[PDB]
DNA sequence: CAGGATGTATATATCTGACACGTGCCTGGAGACTAGGGAGTAATCCCCTTGGCGGTTAAAACGCGGGGGACAGCGCGTACGTGCGTTTAAGCGGTGCTAGAGCTGTCTACGACCAATTGAGCGGCCTCGGCACCGGGATTCTCCA
DNA sequence: TGGAGAATCCCGGTGCCGAGGCCGCTCAATTGGTCGTAGACAGCTCTAGCACCGCTTAAACGCACGTACGCGCTGTCCCCCGCGTTTTAACCGCCAAGGGGATTACTCCCTAGTCTCCAGGCACGTGTCAGATATATACATCCTG
């Protein structure tokens, strides 16, 4: 009962651990299924290879982790701390990619 | 007849293979009469530039008490430094991770 | 037309085949009888008695007509007695304006 | 005025026309205009010289109304049931339409200005020189035709408008003579004047008899 | 195989936001993140296949993937050269 | 003479305000029908073509018989000739980002007009019953483009038409048409060519029946602008003195072609001849005699006589070419019987020789 | 049959092993320098095809490439990269 | 074919129309038929040059071309001075007036 | 022997010069040999892309009712189409300007 | 004297075959000329890279067909490959 | 009194003309002086072609006028309508070129 | 010598109006002056570094577009 | 709500310089031919994608209590927008001028090509030591009184 | 101002697998020679960067003043965050099948290189018509009452 920390402390203690860490965070096989599923609308009967799927997570999660990091810079400018979908739609427009 | 050979990299003063590059370049369509200034420039320049990316690992490995240099330390030893991170920031270094950073309004 | 002996050289009394036409200024223009009879004055005059004898002098002087005028009258007669009843294109009869101004008097003077 | 030299022909008028005013006037298509109608004048022209003129009265309209000359080989009732140009259709026959265009030989030429309601037109013919001349409103338009020698003709006029009429105002004949030929040549040499009697001591009785014989020549160009 | 896009879970999208340094989160964003990853993937996989067709192969291999990232300026060092 | 024509022009003219009183009834119907149609995905942009005067009044003696035309604006399209007929085309879409108009009317690749009209018929037919303050009824089909026709009570009546609008350069088949240059100067020719153009649905027809799925060009908006602004001087008829008989000469000519059909409708041989042909011959004529000086009110006679002269000449020779598509022969043996043509010359030339008897019936 | 394949390893190694004597390197720490040097190759060889047609120069030679490497390395490192390719234009010229 | 011509001497100014093939001697036969002086007692001159009776007027250049209907060409007659040609006995016509400016 | 010169553009039906594109693809230092079909295929895709642009610019120019195309009408045509704008996304057309919009909360 | 060469006539000929009635100012021609130069060089750059990737010594229809459906977005790629294939068969069949 | 427009109604008449015109907004001579004076400490006594100057100006206008547009979207997201130096410093680091 | 104060208050305003902004702070002017000078400092350094291969004493339009094209700023209108 | 004052749209009429043409001619695009070697094919083989199995326990889905972040509404005085009067520096038309980039004849120094030799670096087998990993004792910092 | 979980900073011993070293050999780099045209130069010429001089009026500077925006504060109630429970699906280690990516032999038809000829682009230079400009009038909008 008594130890329960004040809200928003555990949300700072856990960013430190993931910024020291270096491994990859999307669960592996659930992404491997999606890349064969999404490919089928361009061509058919098509084989992959281990290093062709492994290199493709490294491409994906490295752009998601670089996106959130300046949505977080947009919410603070609006005098907030909670991230919400109106913010990411600003970030991926100042980033030119529309 | 047939005197002892002297390597044409040593004849230009380089470490880089002025031999190997001249094959690549002259078969590579990029120019037609490959005057020795060209296998030598494409070889020469990159000497320091191929070491900087592990030289600056003295900022990482010995400092962190490790004696085998590794991809994470090679990542930090590029993505750490002032101009290094503009000089080659437009590229992702695989298995690197990211630098420690928190914004000042969010902490107690 | 050759060897024109005509039994007597001509018909020069009752049917006188040429008639002798002097102008006031003395030019003489012989005309063949249908050309003579083309003038109403001349056919009336040739219808006169005594002129039908072979002894007649079939002559006139036109005291009212000068020679240049009388030439065009003869030209007009020779033209019309040729070209009358022509089925082919009759040629024009141009006469010089610089001398022709008077010639309408010949119509009333000679009945032409 | 002096009495004209030929009437419209009672025996040679089409099956749809009334001759009138002592055959000086004529009328066409008094109801239906169900075809073309025409007449000749009573006199064949083929000797000497001729001159005549026509006054219009009903307003012009319809396919073609025209004036001209032709042989006896024409048929006044071929087009009894049909609109056609009867004059100008053949080597036999010529005519001028109110639109200012001639026909001959089954072909056309533009020749003059137009003419309409109340107009007056006059025509000269010389059979000796085988040639034909057109006048409007006491002024000359030009020589129409030549090379016409020894061919025999009647004068013909044709109609197609309903309720339409025309009248010959004068028609005349002459021989060739000095008073014809010399007077023509004289008028070719002074056509610029409105008159020809000017400057002449020539008797007023002779001036009047050429007003009779060649009334146009002395006073038109 | 179908509908593996729902295999991008809430807590995986939370792990990726910890490395971005973000503290509180709206419950609407998990349906937005899975909307941007969908079109990241498409423009990469739709070029690795065009290299493969030009090669006339049936297999797809790491070099085709790095030629794809490289083409669109996301170039990566560590799987080839 | 000219007094008969001046009189019949008044007797035509003074009927006009009855049309103006009738025009209120159709207005409410067309306004409701637009508000019906704009609800449907297939028609959301549809609109009145003749803005500011919501009808065309296509028969001058029929003051209850309106015509209405709806423009349906379409993005960007490609066209090709049916059977080298020059005036008739198949149409197909091209490069367009994802904003489908109604590709559901596509069949293989052609946009089906027959599918379009099938829906257009139905949606008007199910709507029009809900007009409750007025008796209104749809009248059965006659032909390709006016396939919806409508009656209010037992008088006020409408044919409804639809067309595609396109914004693009006009086809190469019209390049030599619209010979306006000497009449109205090149500066207006170019700026008139700087407008949209229209396609109307029309089957080809044959001994085998018909190529049902085809379109034909249309230029009626331009045609109105010429006639409205008809002077070599801009101010022609824009003041009382600068008046000219051009407009008068055309409307007199339209009226005649109905009167002769009234007297021979039982023979059926004249039925193929329309006020469309009458306009087309008039444009060649005013092109031929283009200075405003020829069109004094003190004429009227010769210009009207020139129209019948020109029309007779065309009709004898089986030749009348479209004024915009300068080689498409409307009078051709393919489209009209020789017998009807020669018969009509016999009628018209009889009327001319009889000094226009039929206008005495007014 | 065996189909032999090369890398830059020994030439970068001789510019590095001057500074840190007391170290070794894992396999996944080699590919980053291979792909760097190989990236610059076809990018500067493309610049060389351009340089040739820029100043009508079919004999490419040192001084035409030169500009690209005072350019591509920002800061005083412009001097570092160009110094390597300029210390080359001496001895070979004299056999 | 006969050619319109005019024969001129002294008073005489005589129109004639002879076959183009006629000898110049046949002109003398025609002249005797009109003027009774026999064919040899007569002589002929063209402009003011002697012409032989043995010729034909066609070879002497007197022809349908010289025979215009209103200008049948002139020929010089002679009646012998017993031994020779006499004078070219020509005499002038009455001088015609000017056409006045009122006619111009 | 030397017969008449029939140019390749007329055979494949292009307006683009099948001859000049061959010489440029030879001289430009792209590869060792140039195949026979490359200058035909390439001139056909450069035809398609230029033809697609020119009529969209023409439609804007003609509704703005001018005789000539100008850089403002190119901008308004390309910068206003979902897939031309994607194809040329990072290029500044000299003297084109910007297409107008006001952010809705400023009104 | 020294001589210069351009795409100017051919783009003018294409214009005069879709708006066969509309002109272009000299400044507006300059942009169209730089546009076709950019697109040629993008396509040729992936074609030369494809030939290197796949170890070959020539550029042919097979190379450019992949570069077009690689550098062109969405339905422009779908249309451009038809304008390509239909123009070469018209040539090999002549 | 006489005709005063209310604050804001002349500012909207302004953006609604600069968004429908083509030309340069900075003066010629003042931009030329700055370019020569920045240059004279890389090397001495350079010369410039006139179109090299115009190519620098056009590249700078389009850097600034495109950076203010991202600055506007930043200030509006924070519920303001007035731009401030704290918005410039946001745009330059989400745009990320630093 | 200054010359950076040659970009006036109303010039910096017109740039913001074409960019779509309605109302402006007063400290903006000395902020933009520090941003513009650091842009020109980098493109001029590359264009003069090209001008030395090209041998000339004059900086050309094509030297500056090689530097823009190298920075990532392609530009239709001046040729090349 | 009506009525005034102001800024924008438009439509002739004027004038001048930018675009579409005609032509002299020259140099680069078609015609013919042939001498090699790049690419096409048919046959081969073996390693590496593929699909399957039970399994351990790490990780995800669910729920539930309540703290403080998101946000509405209220007060407010300072900073900026509108507009009038003065005055100063960008832009214009015309002169000069010579510093510098472009063209070219010519000749000699450099890089492509070749055959024969042998040194540099690549592929395969080996083995100990660098840095992980399992229990773990010591040493901080937040959250309540 | 005292507590007590989470590590975490640092440590012990253990273990293994991967990186650092050695050998065989073959194939690609070099020596020595021959050869042909690129480009390094000395002159010439003529055009484009720099510099100067008045004039005009356009717009940058300086000021007053009113008002609506930016800025602070308060209350409250939604909407997450921190914890325990039940379970379901990764990662895992291992395995049997067979598909096509990677390698060779050999044949030939496609291309580059050559010579010749000649017609389609290029540089040049006159004309005229598409748009910029001025002035007058029609119209749509904002603001005070
Ligand atoms: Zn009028």
């Amino acid at each position: 009962k008594p130890h329960r920390y004040r809200p928003g402390t555990v949300a700072l203690r856990e960013i430190r651990r993931y910024q020291k860490s270096t491994e990859l965070l999307i669960r592996k096989l659930p992404f491997q299924r999606l890349v064969r599923e999404i490919a089928q609308d361009f061509k058919t009967d098509l084989r992959f290879q281990s290093s062709a799927v492994m290199a493709l997570q490294e491409a994906s999660e490295a752009y998601l982790v670089g996106l959130f990091e300046d949505t977080n810079l947009c919410a603070i400018h609006a005098k907030r701390v909670t991230i919400m979908p109106k913010d990411i739609q600003l970030a991926r427009r100042i980033r030119g990619e529309r | 007849a047939r005197a002892k050979a002297k390597t044409r990299s040593s004849r230009a003063g380089l470490q880089f293979p002025v031999g190997r590059v001249h094959r690549l370049l002259r078969k590579g369509n990029y120019a037609e009469r490959v005057g020795a200034g060209a296998p030598v420039y494409l070889a020469a320049v990159l000497e320091y530039l191929t070491a900087e990316i592990l030289e600056l690992a003295g900022n990482a490995a010995r400092d962190n008490k490790k004696t085998r240099i590794i991809p994470r330390h090679l990542q930090l030893a590029i993505r750490n430094d002032e101009e290094l991170n503009k000089l080659l920031g437009k590229v992702t270094i695989a298995q690197g991770g990211v630098l420690p950073n928190i914004q000042a309004v969010l902490l107690p | 037309m050759d060897g024109e002996e005509k039994t007597y050289g001509g018909c020069e009394g009752p049917d006188a085949m040429y008639v002798k036409l002097i102008s006031s200024d003395g030019h003489e223009f012989i005309v063949k009888r249908e050309h003579a009879l083309t003038s109403g004055t001349i056919k009336a005059m040739l219808s006169g008695p005594g002129q039908f004898a072979e002894n007649e002098t079939n002559e006139v002087n036109f005291r009212e007509i000068p020679s240049h005028v009388l030439s065009k009258v003869c030209m007009y007669f020779t033209y019309k007695v040729r070209y009358t009843n022509s089925s082919t294109e009759i040629p024009e009869f141009p006469i010089a304006p610089e001398i022709a101004l008077e010639l309408l008097m010949a119509a009333n003077f000679l009945d032409c | 005025d002096e009495y004209f030299d030929w009437v419209w022909d009672d025996l040679n008028k089409s099956s749809a026309t009334l001759l009138s005013c002592d055959n000086r006037k004529v009328s066409f298509h008094m109801e239906y205009s169900c075809g073309t109608a025409a007449i000749r004048g009573t006199k064949e022209l083929g000797e000497g010289q001729h001159f005549w003129e026509i006054k219009m009265t009903s307003p012009v309209y319809g396919t073609d109304m025209m004036v001209g000359i032709g042989t006896s080989d024409v048929d006044l009732d071929k087009y009894r049931h049909t609109f056609c140009s009867l004059l100008g259709r053949d080597e036999d026959s010529w005519g001028l339409s109110y639109t200012g265009l001639l026909h001959h030989k089954g072909d056309k030429t533009s020749f003059s200005s137009r003419f309409g309601q109340g107009s007056i037109i006059g025509v000269h013919l010389d059979t000796w020189h085988g040639t034909l001349t057109f006048f409007k409103n006491r002024k000359c338009i030009g020589v129409a035709a030549t090379k016409l020698q020894n061919k025999r003709f009647y004068p013909m006029v044709c109609s197609t408008a309903a309720r339409s009429s025309m009248k010959v105002t004068r028609s005349c004949a002459s021989a060739t003579s000095l008073q014809y030929l010399c007077c023509h040549r004289l008028r070719q040499l002074r056509p610029d004047s409105g008159d020809t009697l000017e400057g002449l001591p020539l008797p007023p009785g002779l001036k009047q008899v050429l007003h009779n014989k060649l009334g146009w020549v002395l006073s038109m160009s | 195989l179908r509908d593996n896009i729902q295999g991008i879970t809430k807590p995986a999208i939370r792990r990726l936001a910890r490395r971005g340094g973000v503290k509180r989160i709206s419950g609407l964003i998990y349906e937005e993140t899975r909307g941007v990853l969908k079109v990241f993937l498409e423009n990469v996989i739709r070029d690795a296949v065009t290299y493969t067709e030009h090669a006339k192969r049936k297999t797809v291999t790491a070099m085709d993937v790095v030629y794809a990232l490289k083409r669109q300026g996301r170039t990566l060092y560590g799987f080839g050269g | 003479g000219a007094s008969k024509l001046r009189a019949v022009l008044e007797k035509l003219k003074l009927s006009r305000d009855d049309i103006s009183t009738a025009a209120g009834m159709v207005k409410g119907v067309v306004d409701h029908l637009l508000l019906r149609l704009k609800c449907d995905s297939a028609f959301r942009g549809v609109g009145l073509l003749n803005t500011g005067s919501y009808y065309e009044h296509v028969k001058i003696s029929a003051p209850n018989e309106f015509d209405v035309m709806f423009k349906l604006e379409v993005p960007r399209i490609q066209l090709e000739e049916y059977s080298n007929t020059r005036a008739y085309y198949f149409v197909k879409f091209k490069r367009n980002p994802k904003e489908n108009p109604l590709s559901q009317f596509l069949e293989g690749e052609i946009l089906s007009a027959s599918k379009m009209l099938s829906k257009f018929r139905k949606i008007i037919a199910e709507e029009i019953n809900d007009i409750k303050d007025t008796d209104v009824i749809m009248k059965a089909k006659r032909g390709g483009s006016p396939a919806v026709t409508l009656l209010i009570s037992e008088k006020i009546s409408v044919d409804i038409t639809l067309a595609l609008e396109s914004k693009s350069s006009w086809p190469a088949s019209t390049q030599e048409g619209l010979r306006i240059q000497n009449w109205l100067s090149a500066k207006v020719r170019k700026q008139l060519r700087l407008k949209p153009f229209y396609l109307v649905p029309k089957h080809a027809k044959e001994g085998n029946g018909f190529q049902e799925e085809t379109w034909r060009l249309s230029f009626s908006h331009i045609e109105k602008e010429i006639l409205n602004n008809h002077g070599k001087s801009k101010t022609c008829c824009e003041n009382k003195e600068e008046k000219c008989c051009r407009k008068d000469c055309l409307k007199l000519m339209k009226y005649l072609l109905e009167q002769l059909k009234e007297r021979f409708k039982d023979k059926a041989h004249l039925d193929k001849f329309s006020s469309y042909h009458v306009k087309t011959a008039f444009f060649h004529v005013c092109t031929q005699n283009p200075q405003d000086s020829q069109w004094d009110r003190k004429d009227l006679g010769l210009c009207f006589d020139n129209c019948v002269t020109y029309f007779l000449q065309c009709l004898r020779t089986e030749k009348l070419e479209n004024y915009f598509i300068p080689e498409f022969n409307l009078f051709s043996s393919n489209l009209i019987d020789k017998r009807s043509k020669e018969f009509l010359t016999k009628q018209i030339e009889y009327e001319r020789n009889n000094e226009f008897p039929v206008f005495d019936e007014f | 049959k065996r189909s032999r394949k090369e890398s830059y390893s020994v030439y970068v190694y001789k510019v590095l092993k001057q500074v840190h004597p007391d170290t070794g390197i894992s396999s996944k720490a080699m590919g980053i320098m291979n792909s760097f040097v190989n990236d610059i190759f076809e990018r500067i060889a493309g610049e060389a095809s351009r340089l040739a047609h820029y100043n009508k120069r079919s004999t490419i030679t040192s001084r035409e490439i030169q500009t690209a490497v005072r350019l591509l390395l920002p800061g005083e490192l412009a001097k570092h990269a160009v110094s390597e390719g300029t210390k080359a234009v001496t001895k070979y010229t004299s056999s | 074919m006969d050619v319109f011509l005019m024969i001129r001497r002294h008073k005489t100014t005589i129109f004639t129309d002879a076959k183009e093939s006629s000898t110049v001697f046949e002109l003398k036969r025609i002249v005797e038929g009109i003027l009774k002086r026999p064919p040899d007692e007569q002589r002929l001159y063209k402009d003011d040059q002697l012409l032989d009776d043995g010729k034909t007027l066609g070879e002497c250049g007197f022809t349908s071309q010289t025979a215009r209907p209103q200008a049948p060409a002139t020929v010089g007659l002679a009646f012998r001075a017993d031994d020779t040609f006499e004078a070219l006995c020509i005499e002038p016509f009455s001088s015609p007036p000017e056409l006045p400016d009122v006619m111009k």
